[PDB]
């Protein structure tokens, strides 16, 4: 419910065009990120991940864009579960008539 | 203003909270009291007590109500250069992003956030009020127009109306161009945040009190707009198509506004309205950018749609603002003897061209309750029984259309027994016919239900289609009572004429 508000929240936040807004947003993706990993929700981390990776794709999102591939939002890392130790390298394999009247006037 | 260094203990953080507050009152009377003059190029200790209003509203420490007891001196500052300003919108930005409301009051009133929010935006526009910044209106009408009614839009007009008329012109021009150019420019977003700048903002702003004479705004506006319009329509997205509309009503509705209150010399002599559309001094009358204009407006409603279901809600919008665009134009030029019949009427729909079917829906129902005066009932029976022996806005008069249609009625009435040419008789060909829809039936029964005066002398013709549209059932509700008392009432307050009796159809309808 709540997790759904902050989504909303982030597609607002990214719709509309304000340079912090850009920042605040990474911010809440960093949160939810730390939130989904710790929280045993692996689920919902990858397929959010997945529907905002389809997001970003459809539109621009083009400075927000090169802040997250200068910052880093890709998919689950690890293993595709909840339980490794991989490192970011699955991130950067994903990412390198009236004619008359008108002269009558 | 020599010893500002002695109370460093004050301003700062770890800091008792009310000393700051102490501050801000000392600099306050410090301010009132002297002139103009600690605001521009380091007069005196300038750049010392410059850093203490920054820090002071630039700081999270302080709570919301009390920065507005600091945003309240915003007038000494805001008339000088660059370089700092850019700062001060840093901070002001910052404070906003981070210490409002998400959206638009999202937040049940009452409770102590909505209280210091309020707190807050009457103290902004308190300073926007006497201090005619062209910054600080752009601070607000983005954090308004994310929505229609914030929760104090009417604090919001009331202000822009005390701004808009205070002299000294060369500011006005200011705000209306830093308007225009941040409605004007890409900067991609939605188009209800693209739209309601020229519906709120710049609308209030030419409407209220400018000038009789401001044509600076109409300069820099003439091409501007017809270049716009000019264009084709590339259907590919939705997303550039409907920003497309958007600049092109809103364009439509500068021009009917800048239309509508400017004289006729201004606009169709042999001046710099012309002469400013064209190149110098021609040898033209009065009429190059109004044909120009008027040819797409024409164009614009009489346009069949017999193929397309893309985005039709916003043509609706569209052609409803070319209407009124239209019928502007044609108030504020010649007034000639009979021009609003071929050009608002003469739809000629042998190729699908007609008017009506496409500004009005035809899928939304009208609601028309019960009632829920006496002496108008008891005055209208004496006066009957002696003979014989502004406006509400309930659901169908807020329709956009209905308040320009009455002016041009009632213009027609007092500018110049057969009939009344196509303004009268096409009507009564459309609403004394069983196969016209039923909601454009209902348009024309409210018009002439406002403009019952005027349809007077001609009840004779207007008898069968009134009682007829009360008597026969598709109506809907319980055969809706709340028209069918307006039409009776007119329909028996205009006796002494129109003969009630002496046709059978008649008859049996009665």
């Amino acid at each position: 419910e709540a997790s759904n508000q902050l989504i909303n929240h982030i597609e607002q936040f990214l719709d509309t065009n304000e340079t912090p807004y850009f920042m605040k947003s990474i911010d809440c993706i960093r949160a939810f990120r730390e939130e989904a990993i710790k929280f045993s929700e692996e689920q919902r981390f990858n397929n959010f991940l997945k529907a905002l990776q389809e997001k970003v794709e459809i539109k621009q999102l083009n400075h927000f864009w090169e802040i997250v591939v200068q910052d880093g939002i890709t998919l689950i890392t690890k293993e595709e579960a909840s339980g490794s130790s991989v490192t970011a390298e699955e991130a950067k394999k994903f990412l390198a008539d009236v004619d008359d009247l008108l002269d009558m006037i | 203003l020599q010893h500002w260094k002695k109370c460093d203990s004050w301003w700062a953080k770890d800091s008792p909270l009310e000393t700051k507050m102490a501050v801000l009152a000392l600099l306050a009377k410090i301010l009132q009291i002297d002139s103009s003059v600690s605001f521009n190029t380091s007069h005196g200790s300038f750049p010392e007590v410059f850093t203490t209003y920054i820090s002071l509203l630039a700081d999270t420490k302080l709570d919301l109500h009390l920065k507005g007891q600091a945003v309240t001196l915003l007038p000494f500052f805001t008339s000088l250069t660059g370089g700092s300003l850019e700062e001060l919108r840093r901070v002001l930005e910052q404070l906003i992003v981070a210490h409002f409301p998400m959206q638009s009051r999202e937040f049940p009133p009452g409770t102590p956030r909505f209280n210091n929010y309020v707190d807050c935006m009457k103290k902004f526009l308190d300073a926007l009020e006497l201090s005619q910044s062209p910054m600080l209106l752009e601070l607000m009408t983005e954090v308004l127009c994310r929505e229609q009614q914030h929760v104090m839009e009417e604090l919001f007009q009331s202000s822009f109306r005390r701004i808009a008329r205070r002299g000294s012109c060369v500011t006005q021009v200011g705000l209306l161009e830093s308007v225009y150019e941040m409605f004007r420019k890409d900067d991609p977003r939605l188009s209800f945040t693209r739209q309601s700048f020229v519906d709120r903002s710049l609308l209030t702003l030419l409407w209220h009190c400018s000038l009789d004479a401001l044509r600076e705004f109409f300069s820099t506006i003439v091409v501007d707009a017809i270049d716009v319009l000019k264009s084709r329509f590339t259907k590919l997205n939705e997303s550039t198509f409907d920003t497309q509309i958007t600049k092109k009503m809103g364009y439509y509705k500068i021009l009917d506004v800048m239309y509508s209150r400017l004289p006729k010399d201004d606009v169709h002599a042999k001046e710099s309205k012309i002469n400013q559309v064209f190149h110098g001094s021609c040898i033209t009358e009065g009429n190059e950018l109004t044909k120009t204009l008027i040819k797409l407006c024409y164009d614009a409603f009489t346009e069949n749609m017999a193929g397309e279901n893309q985005l039709l809600e916003r043509r609706r919008l569209y052609h409803c603002a070319a209407y009124n665009c239209a019928i502007s134009v044609i108030c504020c030029v010649f007034n000639e003897l009979k021009f609003y019949q071929g050009f608002l009427f003469s739809e000629k729909p042998e190729k699908n061209l007609l008017i009506f079917e496409n500004l009005i829906d035809l899928k939304r129902r009208y609601n028309f309750p019960v009632e829920v005066r006496k002496k108008k009932y008891i005055e209208i029976r004496k006066e009957a029984r002696e003979a014989a022996n502004e406006l509400e806005m309930d659901e169908l008069n807020r329709h956009e259309c209905m308040a320009p249609l009455t002016a041009l009625v009632k213009h027609m009435h007092r500018s110049l027994p057969r009939d009344l040419p196509s303004w009268m008789k096409f009507l009564h060909g459309k609403l004394g016919n069983p196969i016209v829809p039923l909601n454009i039936r209902l348009f024309l029964a409210k018009l002439v239900i406002n403009t019952e005066e005027v349809f007077r002398p001609y009840a004779k013709h207007w008898l069968s289609p009134l009682l007829q549209l009360a008597a026969s059932e598709n109506n809907g509700g319980e055969g809706i009572h709340y028209m069918v008392v307006e039409i009776v009432a007119t329909i028996l307050s205009w006796t002494g004429l129109a003969t009630p009796t002496g046709v059978p159809k008649d008859e049996v309808l009665a």
